[PDB]
């Protein structure tokens, strides 16, 4: 009922191949005989298709196939012709088209497609392919039986998994800029939050470093009256309108942590 | 100006190079088509610029079997390699040293030296060689045996740097691998300068207990080996605090001309979920190289003694943390150094952090270190291989396949006595005063 | 690049070869007409191994079908895939004397001319494969003659013969020990790989593990042809660890007189327990090292294993395979020899067969076939002019060499 | 800069240690994910640069079903994924299985974690090993765990928290056998070991917390508050801060007498304390009261050696002096004549916190006691009688000798515990 091949290849119960070898041999024999007769008689595949389609509807039917085999000197049973027709019609629309006629009833590679064949619709624009890679000659597409779809069946592991065409960082940085510096440092505290600056700065200090003003005091934000009295005591005398312009520029330079002392000095240096 | 050449021979050497060359494309941002994006002196070691802007790698892919090199020829990297550097033959070597060296290996090497001659002419400065293969295979043993003796005659005193697959003590894929390993290292002793060693069974347990990969595949193995070789040459392509040239870690790693087989160790290898929990500092990743679990060659370093080490770092590290971590190690009583090398640690620092491969199993960490160790513990590793040789040769098994091509029986006896001399050389050097 | 020439001798060899051609044809997506139909390019990357491209993309087998009777020739021609063959490669004309001295002495000129033509048309030929049986007059007398002539003509090639071996219970001929004893004389001297097939073991595999009620001869031949395709898939399909026929031979032949091998197919399962059993690498290893999966009437528990190899098909890891082989060799330590370490060989191909996710093919070189040789010797001596005595002497030499290497 | 390593062995140690880490996370305001929404957390947590915190804990057990609820439960994200070590086929209440056959398999992995946790350490104070005497894994594995930590770490502190086998209530049949073997090896490989028993906690949960049906979830909440009180002098500031080595010296008068009793006060409900006033001079009176003792023994039968009072919250040193000097004038509370001073006071600033769903109340001040008395001589005299009755007919011995143990080590531990009994009588008599 099932043989050993169905068990080996895990084939579905609808597609058991026990008891059909004789009919497969008969279908193959009639198929090859029809292909040989077509190549021996008709030099043009379109001419062969037009000879096979007597009614002129663009389709091949079962009665037309009976008449064609009678012309081609084959005595076929009705069951055999129905099975061969079902083999030929992959799309299951009840009709034999140009593509599967040229792929199952005729040699599609011996007769090269020509300009008149392309001009004469029976074919689709997707039905034309190159004959072979890097060649100007064009042929027909190869319709595939549902048994022979193997694209997901065969895949290489190494090259296809390796094929790569060219999340946040995890660990601890050397300088802990993410953690804010504590207000008072413990004697056991040793980790660098970034305030310990350059050896040049420690060796030859600027006046702020000499007198206790550092990057924290530079980057700390202040209030409006505080900046006003700082500027007034410096002696850079500004009117209220240009003071508000400087405030707006310092706010626009960086929205978060706005109007810091370095931003105000940068705005003043840019305007002057 | 500093430029190096890479040769991939056999299936094991080529298949690593598929994973190896894509890591160089990811690090420098080169597309597989062969050009940089439209939107530099760091790529000149491994790539050469053409006139149109296309970048061409310096690699020669030689194998006597067409079934593996044609996978590259039809793969996703067909638009990158030179079509004449992809050399192929027919009917392989069949795990035989006789076919890779005496009969089939002589129809190819005239074309092979033609390619190496052309790449050396385009090189402003040549620094070393990089040959990748395996000891067990016939092509990996036969073909690289006659390859140095043409190249070392052609180029006199250029460094030669292998990365070869050690046969594992327990698992093996062939039966004549004890035969093919002996005949290879008879010839590399006087023709190479440093031949690094990795094996398969040690990397399998790395993927099990660190990455939690219960089913490791050869794709996973070759990515991890590809990260070591990209970290060895990282001081030739980028800028760093302590740059290490090929010639200057050859002097520090070879104390005697016949003791030149160091082991490669990489750290840290962890998955994605452990790196969030674990805190990886400078002092821990350097102590992640010395435990008995995390050597990439199946041997016990506690039995032997270390001779010379090379700790090549990457990423955000500072030299104070490195030197303080080294002096911690020397006071530990587990690690034993020989008394005739008081200073055995060499360190290299690079500014470029490791690059994670998308879709891979390795995590991305700010820093990583590659450890190269010259140790006496691999003498017992070679003792098991000689014991594998003795029981197979005692009845002249697997010999008539070897002598049917032109090889004589007397080479087997004269290679065995070379290896007994090599094992006693490790006994001579480890005995202290 | 590498090519194998196929030869079909005897009725049983013709049926097994025809089933082989069907199996590899629908594995490579070949229409019985001769056109290619398949979504995968890997079917057409390597087609010159077994097939020759005719004009217009038609592919024809590289096989020679040789027989002294037209009935089997007409049966193969009228079979399911019979029209694919070359109409000139059908060469036709129960006694070993008839097959080797009287009637087969004249057809071999026409046989060797076509074989030499097909060898000359090949680019870089790799080997020969011949399918026959040791118990038939035609399949022994013509088979040994063709082996001798091909080995005389082509010294440095690899040759694989697939021989159906006599059975003690299922035998249907009386001159069966005579033909076997007369054929092992040539099969021990001019052969690089012999493959033993037992129809009794085929029947027991169809009965026990697969639960067939009416096993047909075609169903017996299908299981052999599956292993025949599995042993040589590494020459046609890309793999993670490739190993061709010479790589198999160098690993698995320790001495030139020990090259007779027992094969196996390992994903076998019936329809009832297919849902109940899952298929992965460890239970594939269990099925392939299972003794009821063996292809001959030899029991591995009696003797010892010299060299065992496994070729796998499909998408699988390698660490699992290495652990499986190391573990099975450790648990069965007395069953492998001690003067040869690492008795196991692994090859893995990246392509599984038709309709299955993965597959495993077993091949073994063990001492267990010495009982298979001794039973034929004892059957011959009771029924038993100088060449018969010399053949019995060399069978005694063969079993003596097996015994002295086993102990 | 001061931090400790906590190991949790056995089902009793882990389930208590499960209850400890909700209390520790809520002290420092860290979610069970392990990220905060100040170096107090440095004692128990190691910070990762992403903002995460990883506890300094190693959960080890030979059963999978007790650690798998940690990997599945709501504290999955907190611990290291490989710090949770898992065995198989447990020890089945066999001291020989957890020490000779199954305990030797994983100890190399167990001590590897201790090396890696102590390398990140910059200064170590001691260990906190949680186990129980009754079980095979909690006794057999802890014995080999402790003997190799003495040869690895020289003079580092090691504090055990053991579940003492109660006189009347018990779950195991070979429970007296395990405790005798446990003490013989631990007597020379430890510094302090504090015990509680299941029987005394049951009655305290009844007459004080008004719980008619206590369960093992509620017991570990009270035990975790005691171990939170001991460590709190390291994490938080206070008037009198005690180090782990300070009361390691102050509680052990002789090298073999190192088995204190740890009790807590006040443990009462939220409805009861609303009526009552709690002051410094009255919480310590409940400490010496015999119905509040955490071990099922009679304090009046024995004489005290030394006491340690660890106050927490809003307390003043003047109130303690009136409290301590009150006790020394009383009669039946008896102190030995060779130890004139017998008290140590610990003052801390942060009051105890309450977990959601808990049964304890929010009190301004709370006190934990550590007492070293001679009363436990009868507690061991009873256990040796339980050990002797079953050993007289050699019952349950053939299971222990099947895994590698010999018959002689059952005998050799008996006179060692007999030597332990007469040591209390040697120092209990006045001079
Ligand atoms: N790391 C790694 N090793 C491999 C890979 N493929 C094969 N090997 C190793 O190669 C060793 C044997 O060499 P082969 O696989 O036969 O390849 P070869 O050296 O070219 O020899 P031939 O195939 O006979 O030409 C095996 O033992 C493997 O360990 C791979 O993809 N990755
Ligand atoms: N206080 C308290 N004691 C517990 C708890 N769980 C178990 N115990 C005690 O633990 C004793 C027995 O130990 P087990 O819980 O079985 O764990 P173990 O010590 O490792 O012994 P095994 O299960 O055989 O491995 C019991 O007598 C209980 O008194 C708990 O949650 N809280
Ligand atoms: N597998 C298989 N074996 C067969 C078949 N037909 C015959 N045999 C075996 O072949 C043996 C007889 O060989 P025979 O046909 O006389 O060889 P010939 O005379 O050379 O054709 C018998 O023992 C059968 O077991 C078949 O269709 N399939
Ligand atoms: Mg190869
Ligand atoms: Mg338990």
């Amino acid at each position: 009922e099932y043989g050993v091949g169905d068990l080996i290849h895990n084939r579905l119960p609808d597609e058991y191949l026990r008891g059909k070898d004789r009919q497969r041999a008969l279908i193959a024999a009639v198929r090859h005989h029809l292909k040989k007769v077509n190549y021996q008689k008709f030099d043009t595949l379109l001419a062969a298709f037009r000879h096979y389609d007597k009614k002129g509807d663009g389709m091949i039917d079962k009665d037309e196939l009976q008449e064609a085999c009678d012309q081609a000197n084959l005595s076929l049973d009705d069951k055999l012709l129905d099975q061969l027709f079902d083999y030929c019609d992959v799309d299951n629309d009840g009709f034999i088209n140009y593509l599967e006629f040229a792929n199952f009833l005729n040699w599609k590679d011996k007769m090269l497609l020509k300009e008149y064949e392309e001009r004469v619709l029976l074919i689709k624009p997707e039905d034309i392919v190159l004959k072979e890679a890097g060649s100007t000659e064009k042929t027909l597409r190869t319709l595939l039986r549902p048994s022979d779809k193997v694209s997901n069946y065969y895949k290489t592991t190494s090259s296809e998994i390796n094929a790569i065409v060219g999340y946040p960082i995890c660990g601890v940085p050397t300088i802990r800029s993410d953690i804010p510096a504590p207000r008072i440092r413990r004697i056991s505290d040793r980790t660098n939050y970034g305030e310990e600056g350059s050896a040049y700065s420690l060796l030859y200090p600027t006046i702020f470093a000499r007198k206790g003003v550092f990057e924290r005091d530079f980057f700390k934000t202040r209030s409006k009256e505080e900046i006003a009295e700082i500027l007034c005591n410096i002696g850079v005398k500004l009117s209220d309108e240009e003071f508000e312009n400087v405030w707006n520029l310092a706010s626009k330079k960086h929205h978060r942590g706005e109007v810091c002392v370095e931003n105000i000095r940068n705005v003043l240096d840019e305007l002057r | 100006m500093r430029e190096c050449i890479s040769i991939h021979v056999g299936q094991a050497g080529v298949q690593i190079g598929n994973a190896c060359w894509e890591l160089y494309c990811l690090e420098h941002g080169i597309q597989p088509d062969g050009q940089m994006p439209s939107d530099d002196d760091s790529f000149n070691t491994f790539f050469s610029e053409t006139g149109a802007g296309k970048h061409v790698p310096r690699a020669v892919f030689v194998d006597l079997e067409p079934t593996v090199i044609d996978e590259v020829r039809t793969g996703t990297y067909r638009q990158l390699f030179h079509p004449e550097q992809l050399i192929t033959g027919k009917e392989d070597a069949a795990n035989n040293y006789a076919r890779g060296h005496y009969t089939i290996g002589k129809e190819i090497i005239d074309l092979v030296l033609d390619r190496i001659r052309k790449l050396a002419d385009q090189c402003t400065g040549l620094q070393g060689f990089l040959v990748f293969h395996s000891f067990g295979g016939g092509t990996g043993s036969g073909f690289t045996s006659l390859l140095m003796e043409r190249l070392s005659v052609d180029y006199g005193k250029k460094s030669k740097l292998e990365f070869s697959i050690y046969p594992a003590p327990q698992v093996s894929t062939a039966v004549v691998e004890p035969y093919n390993s002996i005949l290879t290292t008879h010839t590399t002793l006087e023709h190479s300068d440093c031949a690094f060693m990795v094996d398969n069974e040690a990397i399998y347990d790395i993927c099990r207990r660190n990455l939690d990969i219960e089913r490791p595949t050869y794709t996973n193995l070759n990515r991890l080996i590809g990260q070591i070789v990209s970290s060895i040459t990282a001081s030739l392509r980028f800028d760093g605090a302590l740059n290490v040239d090929l010639t200057e870690f050859q002097t520090n790693l070879v104390p005697y001309p016949r003791i030149h087989f160091p082991l490669a160790t990489y750290a840290p290898v962890i998955s994605a979920e452990k790196a969030y929990h674990e805190q990886l500092s400078v002092a821990e990743i350097t102590n992640a190289c010395f435990e008995p679990a995390n050597q990439m060659v199946k041997c016990d370093p506690r039995h032997g003694k270390y001779m010379a080490c090379c700790l090549l770092y990457r990423g955000d590290v500072v030299p104070k943390d490195v030197n303080a971590a080294i002096a911690t190690i020397k006071t530990k009583r587990t690690i034993q150094f020989v008394d005739w090398c008081p200073t055995g640690f060499k360190v290299g620092i690079n500014y470029q952090p490791p690059t994670v491969v998308p879709g891979g199993d390795l995590a991305k960490v700010q820093r990583a270190v590659c450890m190269l160790s010259n140790t006496t513990a691999i003498a017992e590793a070679w003792a098991r291989l000689d014991h594998k040789f003795d029981l197979m040769y005692a009845k002249r098994a697997f010999v008539h396949w070897y002598v049917g091509e032109g090889m004589e029986e007397g080479e087997f006896s004269e290679a065995r006595e070379d290896m007994a001399a090599l094992e006693k050389d490790y006994e001579e050097v480890g005995v202290d005063s | 690049m590498r090519e194998i020439v196929h030869l079909q001798a005897g009725q049983c060899g013709n049926q097994i070869g025809a089933k082989f051609w069907e199996v590899i044809s629908d594995e490579h997506g070949i229409d019985p007409t001769g056109t290619y139909h398949g979504d995968s390019d890997l079917q057409l990357e390597r087609i010159n191994v077994y097939y020759n491209e005719a004009t217009g993309g038609k592919y024809v087998p590289r096989a020679v079908l040789v027989d002294l009777e037209p009935g089997t020739m007409d049966s193969v021609r009228s079979g399911p895939f019979g029209q694919i063959f070359r109409p000139d490669n059908f060469v036709f004309g129960n006694n070993w004397a008839k097959g080797h001295y009287t009637e087969g002495a004249e057809l071999v000129d026409s046989v060797l001319d076509v074989v030499r033509k097909e060898a000359e048309s090949c680019d870089c030929l790799q080997g020969f494969q011949l399918t026959h049986s040791l118990g038939g007059g035609t399949g022994s007398g013509m088979g040994t003659l063709l082996i001798s002539k091909i080995r005389e003509e082509y010294p440095d090639r690899i040759m694989n013969t697939f021989s159906v071996v006599p059975s003690p219970k299922v035998s249907d001929t009386v001159v069966e020990p005579y033909n076997a004893t007369l054929s092992v004389h040539q099969l021990v001297e001019n052969t690089d790989e012999t493959y033993c097939i037992d129809n009794e073991a085929l029947y027991d595999i169809c009965f026990r593990t697969l639960k067939l009620t009416t096993p047909t001869y075609g169903d017996l031949n299908h299981l052999v042809s599956a292993t025949m395709s599995g042993v040589t898939t590494c020459l046609r399909f890309p793999g993670q660890l490739n190993a061709d026929l010479r790589k198999l031979a160098v690993n698995m032949v320790p001495f030139p007189r020990l090259h007779f091998f027992m094969p196996g197919f390992a994903p076998l399962t019936s329809r009832g327990s297919q849902q109940y059993r899952a298929l992965t690498v460890p239970e594939l290893t269990q099925q392939m090292f299972d003794a009821k999966n063996m292809m001959a009437a030899c029991d591995p528990r009696h003797g010892r294993y010299l060299t065992v190899a496994a070729v796998f098909r499909g998408r699988m890891s390698m660490k699992e395979v290495d652990e499986q082989m190391l573990n099975v060799q450790n648990k069965n330590s007395s069953y492998f020899v001690e003067w040869i370490p690492n008795n196991v060989k692994t090859a893995v191909c990246d392509i599984p067969p038709r309709g299955l996710k993965m597959s495993a093919t077993f091949i073994g070189n063990s001492t267990a076939i010495q009982e298979l040789f001794k039973r034929i010797s004892e059957q011959f001596t009771a029924m038993f002019e100088m060449e018969f005595t010399e053949a019995e002497s060399n069978m005694n030499d063969l079993v003596s060499e097996y015994q002295q290497y086993q102990d």
